[PDB]
């Protein structure tokens, strides 16, 4: 294998068709190579088109102005576009699972979505306000984000402990395993399932018989779970009340149960009441803690800073997956640093994500580099935004994809770029357009209409010169 | 995702493979003195030989396609001290060996030729070549109707005294693609690498050098500067390093942006994107690396093919 | 994570793993006077204990008073409104000045502390606190969201200052360390040691150009060079010339400066090699670093902040790239957990300011309090919390209001147990000016604190009363009085 040979590689005009070869004796094969992790699927271009529509439709609102309703109405539409983006991506992920299965691309797209769910939950619902401003929407997004990030508790683990595997004479729920999985369910808002795992073993059994006192706790506790408030921050204020009353009553009362079963029920009640110490104890990952704190302790984003800190002291960020850290960054205020990671999962999603974050005004162009200026074409630099940068890159990337359907997206993206001289753009289009993969008459007319719209005379003149030889002699 | 490799059909080693403007065609040249052209069938996404033919009396080292706005034209450089130009005659069967007619021959070179590159279309059918004689030569098809009317536009001594020993020599060319930038081209000759620019006097003058190379420069290519104001040219040296130079004209400034030895051995091929967005490098390690620029303008390896 | 203080180092009561003894402790009305004791046979000593890391010094109360003055003087500007066109510009004007005032008061304090005891654990912490503050000013209290071109002079000055006060290196105790003139290798010239260069680049990376030049005029400027290779003598010389005029006021002059530098590195790049194989490169690198080669600036950087600093000085002076600069810098050298200031700075630079407060609160409660305050004034942190369906819940001292309001109010309460009547006005003023909380909520808090005021003079008493008047707590005045008669 280790023969030092002269390998040569040439990138082709088409992303999906490059070439490798070797200048050595008895090595006369040509190896067509396509760029690693490239999306050629129809599902993808649909996604791209879908996202471009939202971008185009955002109109003046894709920009953020650093009449009292313009503020409120602006967020209204931006927050909706965010939902649109999320939707388009779910659909995409869907069509990908059906077509190719749970491949490497599927995993990355979900990760990309998880980071987006988290982003929406934190900045595209409350608009800087607190959970009381809209308890329903918030908790919904939160509970959704959490239960789509990872699979656990996977039902393949539910049966794992209900294995009915009796090996020091287990009482089916006197096991520490049972409870952790009950609290876990609660911490994740998965109350329905939580209730089920209880009505599974000793609701009426060991309890309705052994200790009639604790039977009442474990029962009307399940009752409170059944009505955890998700719309009125008032109803919650009163909910946490009955819960704290319950934990106190039971706290000092008739102990007609095992020494362990005694506590295993207090803890269950403590967690539901919001005991910080406990919510951390039965949390497997930082995000279970973070989620719990908001659900059972105090539902205020003014404490997220603290919640996140405590959560991470309990369970560190798991570097296995690429989404956890970006979420930690989102929650902790530094949004800008999720872009590099998302750009790795999918260039497209990252591009538009950065875009809508600029629309919301969560990231802006801090740049200012001249008092002496007037050629410095920079449509593609750090001079303008971090968003402008990412959108423009995506445009260029689309040009080598060779899909004539997306070329309009590419050019449109460049044309609508909220930054850069009309002349700077003119030049960029002047160089890209000639590469448009036209075939139809309608295709050619499109090229021309763009030469008109931008006044690229000497370019419509070459398109036609290629045409004088591929249009005056081709469509024969 | 690797695709089904295929045989070129060459007996002796293959030196260069080049894409046409649209990326649907490829031209190959080897030591067996043949030039093969492959077509990418629309229906069955396979590469299939369009035509092969004997074109030189010696080993063919370089090749290149002209802008489509001048027709279907390929140019070849061989160790037989010549450069030949061909034009496809669509009225011939493919694989007939007679699908490409020689349009001319350039014999001015008195030493073998290592490279030939057409100039950016916005300058007309023009081209350059460099060989053992250490003399770069530019040719112009003054009258775009007579694709035989190839006049000699310029001659420059890259090496004052061409060493001329143990043919342990290398030369490369690469024009600045830029449409909105003054005509200029890069040239590598052994350890040196220099840039030429057209003057107000219509003559080439040396406008700068890309310092730092501590061995033979195997490859160099100017990147498409779409969007940017500056220029970027990369070089794959024998000392095992990829280098990317930022050239600004405020006449020309020269910054070194990145150096990469990830290859641990000689970098044979260095290539660019159509947008100059991705840069490729290949070498001894038998690996191809793709590089993207950071937001800070540094370059990062976005993938390693093998 | 906690401070394990030595109650009474000289004579400790608990020693044997034996009879786990019943230790009892009672916090006193005075921070500096608490008490520990034991309910066991032959343990009849009382141990007066003062709260770990408490500042009783006069230097400290001066500091506190100084900071309270700035806070009070900030007037309406200590608040941030989320005269029309200028209120914005004029607001930053004053806030940015107050930031300078705060920094000043802390330098003075650190000064009076070094003279008093010298270099006590307290000195180290206060410097750390200042380093984090220098960094904070450099990034948000100069350019007001703009880029370095907006004011190249001030910025680079603050940056260069922040960097050269964070750590001591290169300490002159290390300068001589390499200029030992030790020739333990056949002809070890005065610089042919990578050691010499690293310390030259380091100086450059830190803007320490004066010193940088000196280390050159130390060994082979004219020596090995003016003789051996006349070509490279010219590079190394007019390079030192450019260093002498590194622009610090015009972002124009810098644009042209980096020009001559890049010209120089290119000329030398491909030219007469009449020097050693190594000395050849050691000079290119020196020239690359000055030109801004990213690859190189990282190479000769010992800590992330040297890289970060270099990038801004020699590559591109734009904060739009700090995100990238920081990332590259940290890939090269991780954050050093030895000291408490590095991470907070990384946080500042990277946008999450709020998370420096917990750490600064550990170095010094006071500084942290006012830091949080001015960050709210700038509008860098705000109260995200909100109310209910327009409906008690008047717990001033909570997370309900700001993170700043919280820290200021805590500091106020902490001052009350300090027993220094000088600071009591600060304590009450801090509470009274708290930009959040009902006039009635505050009334109650003052109503409970005031009775503890350590009055002695007549003027002291008149002050208490004036506050009972100002807040309408006459019943409380009639109470401190009931202590007078029965005192």
């Amino acid at each position: 294998n280790g023969d030092k040979m002269p390998l040569k590689f040439k990138l082709g005009p088409l992303s999906y068709q490059n070439m490798a070869f070797i200048t050595a004796k008895d090595k006369y094969k040509l190896y067509p190579v396509r760029i690693p992790r490239l999306d050629t699927s129809k599902e993808f271009s649909a996604y791209v088109s879908g996202l471009f529509e939202i971008y185009r439709d955002l109109g003046d609102d894709r920009v953020f102005n650093v009449n009292s309703n313009f503020a409120k109405e602006h967020n209204a539409t931006v927050n909706l576009a965010m939902e649109a983006i999320l939707n388009e991506l779910e659909v995409f992920i869907g069509r990908v699972k059906d077509q190719d299965g749970r491949v490497n691309r599927f995993y990355e797209l979900e990760e990309s979505l998880t980071v987006l769910n988290c982003l929406r939950t934190m900045y595209f619902i409350l608009d800087g306000q607190d959970v009381e401003e809209n308890r329903s929407e918030f908790i919904e997004s939160l509970l959704n984000w959490i239960n789509r990030s990872d699979g656990e508790p996977d039902e393949e683990y539910i049966e794992q402990v209900f294995s009915v595997k009796d090996s020091a004479g287990k009482k089916v729920f006197e096991t520490q395993y049972f409870w952790k999985l009950l609290n876990q369910l609660v911490l994740r808002g998965l109350l329905s399932q939580a209730i089920g795992c209880i009505e599974r073993s000793d609701l009426l059994p060991y309890l309705s018989d052994t200790c009639a006192v604790s039977f009442d706790a474990v029962s009307d506790s399940i009752e409170l779970l059944k009505q955890y408030p998700k719309d009125s921050s008032s109803t919650f204020r009163e909910w946490k009340n009955l819960v704290l009353k319950l934990s106190q009553a039971f706290g000092s009362s008739a102990t007609d149960i095992s020494g362990e079963l005694r506590d295993y029920i207090e803890d269950f009640l403590l967690v539901i009441g919001g005991n910080q110490r406990k919510i951390l104890q039965y949390s497997r990952t930082w995000y279970e803690s973070f989620c719990g704190f908001l659900l059972y302790y105090i539902p205020s984003l003014e404490l997220s800073a603290e919640y996140l800190q405590m959560s991470l002291e309990a369970n560190v960020v798991d570097i296995t997956n690429d989404w956890e850290q970006p979420c930690v960054d989102i929650i902790s205020g530094k949004i800008h640093s999720i872009l590099p990671v998302m750009e790795s999962l999918d260039s497209c999603t990252a591009a538009f994500t950065a875009m809508i974050c600029e629309a919301k005004g969560l990231i802006e162009n801090i740049f200012e580099g001249e008092k002496n200026s007037d050629m410095l074409e920079d449509l593609f630099s750090y001079r303008n935004g971090m968003a402008s940068y990412m959108l423009n890159s995506f445009a260029f990337e689309l040009c080598s994809l060779g899909d004539k359907e997306l070329w309009p997206v590419a050019i449109g993206l460049i044309a609508l770029s909220a930054t850069g001289t009309r002349s700077a753009k003119k030049m960029v289009i002047a160089e890209l357009l000639p590469h448009y993969p036209f075939v139809t008459n309608d295709d050619i007319e499109w090229m021309l209409s763009i030469c008109v719209e931008w006044r690229l005379p000497e370019i419509a003149k070459e398109i036609y010169t290629t045409l004088g030889n591929q249009m005056l002699s081709a469509h024969n | 995702p690797h695709m089904q490799p295929f045989d070129s059909g060459h007996d002796d080693l293959v030196h260069d493979v080049v894409y046409d403007f649209y990326g649907r065609h490829v031209a190959t040249c080897s030591s067996d003195q043949h030039i093969k052209v492959f077509k990418l069938d629309k229906d069955t996404s396979n590469w299939e030989l369009s035509d092969s033919w004997r074109a030189h009396d010696s080993s063919i080292v370089a090749i290149d396609w002209a802008s489509p706005e001048y027709g279907r034209i390929i140019a070849s450089a061989s160790y037989d001290k010549t450069v030949k130009l061909w034009e496809e005659d669509p009225d011939q069967e493919e694989c007939s060996g007679r699908r490409w007619n020689k349009l001319c021959t350039l014999n001015d070179s008195k030493g073998s030729l290592y490279s030939v590159k057409f100039a950016p279309a916005h300058l007309g059918l023009k081209l350059a070549c460099l060989g053992n004689d250490g003399i770069l030569r530019l040719y112009d098809a003054l009258e775009p109707s007579d694709l035989r009317s190839w006049t000699l536009t310029s001659e420059m001594k890259v090496l004052s005294i061409p060493p001329a020993n143990h043919l342990q020599s290398d030369f490369c060319l690469s024009w600045c693609p830029s449409r909105f930038s003054p005509e200029k081209l890069a040239v590598s000759a052994l350890e040196q690498a220099i840039i030429y620019q057209r003057g107000k006097d219509g003559k080439l003058h040396v406008a700068a050098k890309l310092p730092g190379h501590k061995s033979l420069i195997r490859s160099i290519s100017w990147a498409p500067s779409i969007g940017r104001w500056y220029q970027l040219i990369a070089t794959g040296c024998k000392d095992g390093r990829i280098r990317i130079f930022k050239i600004t004209e405020k006449n020309l400034q020269v910054e070194l942006l990145s150096e990469h030895d990830d290859h641990n051995g000689e970098v044979w091929s260095v290539s660019w994107n159509l947008t100059g967005t991705i840069l490729s490098s290949a070498g001894d390690d038998g690996k191809v690396r793709l590089w993207k620029a950071t937001y800070s303008n540094e370059f990062k390896c976005m993938s390693v093919i093998t």
